């Protein structure tokens, strides 16, 4: 059940501004 | 066979691919439909990255499967 676990950490690795 | 391709906003829409049909082909349809282009959009599944020269059933992609969608922000 670590679907989404690998996956949120793709969410704000894409979301990038100021870092 | 009609997925839905779940993108990381948090996008789910009912996009109809085959099994034999790659991974192109289906980014190809949810590029008419959504028009996120081929190489702008990557999609996973089971921990695995869809290659644009790959199948579905090797994913264990069944119908309605939620198929991770990863928006390339920074168009052009």
């Amino acid at each position: 059940d670590t679907q989404d676990d690998f996956l949120k950490w793709w969410r704000s690795e894409e979301a990038q501004d100021m870092g | 066979m009609q997925i839905f391709v779940k993108t990381l906003t948090g996008k789910t829409i009912t996009l109809e691919v085959e099994p034999s049909d790659t991974i192109e082909n289906v980014k190809a349809k949810i590029q008419d439909k959504e028009g996120i282009p081929p190489d702008q959009q990557r999609l996973i599944f089971a921990g695995k990255q869809l290659e644009d020269g790959r199948t579905l059933s090797d994913y264990n992609i069944q119908k309605e499967s939620t198929l991770h969608l990863v928006l390339r922000l920074r168009g052009g």
